RNA sequence: AGCGUGUGCCUACCCUACGCCGGCAGGCGCGGGUAACCCGUUGAACCCCAUUCGUGAUGGGGAUCGGGGAUUGCAAUUAUUC
RNA sequence: AGGAGUGGAGCCUGCGGCUUAAUUUGACUCAACACGGGAAACCUCACCCGGCCCGGACACGGACAGGAUUGACAGAUUGAU
């Protein structure tokens, strides 16, 4: 459930994946992102509201919880953000041999 | 009227008083360890809840 | 020529008695359909129904009544009254007799055509 | 002669209600008044049986391609 | 569509309560889980929810069952302008 | 007194390596301990037809759940035990306690 | 789009004019006089002003029938 | 004998040994298991042993049909099932 | 080279065809036919008979607090109270 909606939801930010760790009354949650900056939003609102929705659809004690991201280290190799990012470039306008060629230099660059 | 037709006929049991939780449809459904889902969506999300092939 | 008898007992005596004697004297399956407890869930229409039979009809054949139920079991107290069940399509008439006690409704439906 | 009444083969009769152990002219007698009466009941049973088909409920799409012709 | 004067105000006080605000995807289900104290038609509820949506004043949500909305800045001065007060009330997302 | 803890694990590798850690703390705390108990694992096993529609060669899958639950006892106050949940905590290890 | 067999029409209500005029009496003085019932139910007081009927006369909202 | 499964989320519906009523399903007051703890040593069937049956559509086949008694669900007719 | 066999007998099941207010449909040599996990009494349901609150957001022009609304008890077709 949690990958589900975090893929669908961070999607405009570069998201990679989620590690869940559970610890009794502290559950720590880390998202793999690839941008920083688009995660957080304005001074860790995102992190308050992605949680404030946590507790009301899943349901869970108020203020046990909190979001964490940090940036990826290699992010050329995994797929999931090349893949989503060659989304994003055939999304507008750009033509399918070029872009592909890209994403293809830039995996075969990234030491794969 | 059409509250009291609401809660009119029993959804207690048959197939319409479940459906699956992905794609809210009452086909397929796999009431083993409370899955509650379709085989086509289990197939697909199969190896992220932790069911993988070995055998 | 020969009175009936149902099942040992004749229609007066048979109607001058409640359903705790009657539900020995029929069959076992018709028992659980007041067995179970008071029949309310979808019986409103049939208790409705045993009231317009009920109802004092002129020196003649009674009124016939429609309905989109076939789910009625023929207790003696609406017996020599006309109904009209809803056969799928069309409420047909139908005929019944004093023999008919202690059976189902929804049996005189023919389901396409004799072929 | 302290037989008891299940071990019958027909009980409790729509004639009389009386338990009583029927014989072969006697069971052939009583067929004929009970298909007689749904005959004039005109209940499924009997139109079913009128026609000549299988009254329990079965199927007739793959079975009975020994009947009429 | 009709909608008493009592739960519509209820809403808005459950979604202001916070910066956020989910349902389930069944109408078949009368009472909200988590408004427990009022007898809410949730089928009522959510599609206000989106009439508002179709307004444009919140961000919509939804993967499986459940619906997941967001507040805006023109939608918290929606929000606050329907509960007549001042600018200085702030939900719980807004605060460190 | 006699503390029975419970781990539940999928991955066997590291139910195995949290349990030789759990012993060798104890054993440098010089304080008795029992054999690490391993009970007999439980396979879930789910066989569904590959074909999302219900044409072609009749096809089947094969999923498994291998499951494991190692466990030790103890008779040590619990104030120890406390101490100890609180360090090394790993998603992996669902750590149930049972108190006798 | 048009059907074969003809629909009947919706049930509307007609405007009404003059309510407060129809509950109370005026007197050529500050007293009042009545001439509909009032409820003695718990739920409801006898704010309620229950409809003019001649055999018998309906609640407004308890749905209850108060016979002569 | 060996693989399984088991008290639930909108979800109540689990496996049930124990002592009775009755040929029989079936009916209540009685306990454990959220499981190597209880069903359960899962006393399975096919096997093995002593009569009965004797080439006879016959003691094989149970196809068709009537009546009676039972749990299931609001509901069993074209019998849900026994 | 062999064993079990099917196809012949009875019974359950899908398809085609005839019938049916309706008998919904997908797939037609391997590579369709106990296949869609589909063993359909109500929901299933997607077919016919019938009538129900609408589950027509919102923008614009009209209709309105001098009431635009909304829930209905005796009784009639109806299916219900
Ligand atoms: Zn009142």
């Amino acid at each position: 459930e949690l990958n589900e909606f975090l893929t669908r939801e961070l999607a405009e930010d570069g998201y990679s994946g989620v590690e869940v760790r559970v610890t009794p009354t502290r559950t720590e949650i880390i998202i793999l992102a690839t941008r920083t900056q688009n995660v957080l939003g304005e001074k860790g609102r995102r992190i308050r509201e992605l949680t404030a929705v946590v507790q009301k659809r899943f349901g869970f004690p108020e203020g046990s919880v909190e979001l964490y991201a940090e940036k990826v280290a290699t992010r050329g190799l995994c797929a999931i953000a090349q893949a989503e990012s060659l989304r994003y470039k055939l999304l507008g306008g750009l033509a399918v041999r070029r872009a592909c060629y890209g994403v293809l230099r830039f995996i075969m660059e990234s030491g794969a | 009227g059409h509250q009291q037709l609401y809660w009119s006929h029993p959804r207690k049991f048959g197939q319409g008083s479940r459906s699956c939780r992905v794609c809210s449809n009452r086909h397929g459904l796999i009431r083993k360890y409370g899955l509650n889902m379709c085989r086509q969506c289990f197939r697909q999300y199969a190896k992220d809840i932790g069911f993988i092939k070995l055998d | 020529f020969r009175k009936f008898t149902y099942r040992g007992v004749d229609l007066d005596q048979l109607l001058d008695m409640s359903y705790e004697q009657l539900m020995q004297l029929y069959s076992a399956r018709q028992r659980r359909r007041l067995s179970r407890g008071l029949r309310r869930k979808q019986h409103s229409l049939l208790k409705r129904l045993r009231k317009a039979k009920k109802e004092a009809p002129p020196m003649e054949k009674p009124e016939v009544v429609k309905t989109h139920l076939r789910d009625m079991i023929i207790l003696p107290e609406m017996v020599g009254s006309m109904v009209g069940v809803y056969n799928g399509k069309t409420f047909n008439q139908v005929e019944i007799k004093p023999e008919m006690i202690g059976h189902y409704l929804g049996e005189f439906s023919i389901t396409y055509k004799p072929v | 002669y302290k037989i008891p009444d299940w071990f019958l083969n027909r009980q409790k009769d729509v004639k009389d209600g009386k338990y009583s152990q029927v014989l072969a002219n006697g069971l052939d007698n009583k067929l004929r008044e009970d298909l007689e009466r749904l005959k004039k009941i005109r209940a499924h049973r009997g139109l079913r049986h009128f026609w000549g088909l299988r009254v329990r409920g079965q199927h007739t799409k793959t079975t009975g391609r020994r009947g009429r012709t | 569509m009709l909608m008493p004067k009592k739960n519509r105000i209820a809403i808005y006080e459950l979604l202001f309560k916070e910066g956020v605000m989910v349902a389930k995807k069944d109408v078949h289900m009368p009472k909200h889980p988590e408004l427990a104290d009022k007898n809410v038609p949730n089928l009522h509820v959510m599609k206000a929810m989106q009439s508002l949506k179709s307004r444009g004043y919140v961000k919509e949500q939804f993967a499986w069952r459940h619906f997941y909305w967001y507040l805006t800045n023109e939608g918290i001065q929606y929000l606050r302008d329907y509960l007549h007060l001042p600018p200085e009330i702030v939900p719980a997302t807004l605060r460190r | 007194h006699r503390i029975r803890i419970t781990l539940t694990s999928r991955n066997v590798k590291s139910l195995e390596k949290v349990c030789a850690d759990l012993i060798r703390g104890a054993k440098e705390k010089n304080l008795k301990v029992k054999g690490p108990v391993r009970m007999p694992t439980k396979t879930l096993r789910i066989t569904t037809r590959k074909t999302p529609c219900g044409e072609g060669s009749k096809t089947w899958d094969r999923f498994q759940m291998r499951i494991h639950k190692r466990l030790i006892d103890l008779h040590s106050p619990s104030e120890i035990v406390k101490q100890i949940t609180s360090i090394s905590i790993e998603p992996g290890v669902e750590v149930e306690v049972t108190i006798a | 789009k048009s059907y074969t067999t003809p629909k009947k029409n919706k049930h509307k209500r007609k405007k009404v004019k003059l309510a407060v005029l129809k509950y109370y009496k005026v007197d050529e003085n500050g007293k009042i006089s009545r001439l509909r019932r009032e409820c003695p139910s718990d739920e409801c007081g006898a704010g309620v002003f229950m409809a003019s009927h001649f055999d018998r006369h309906y609640c407004g909202k308890c749905c209850l029938t108060y016979c002569f």
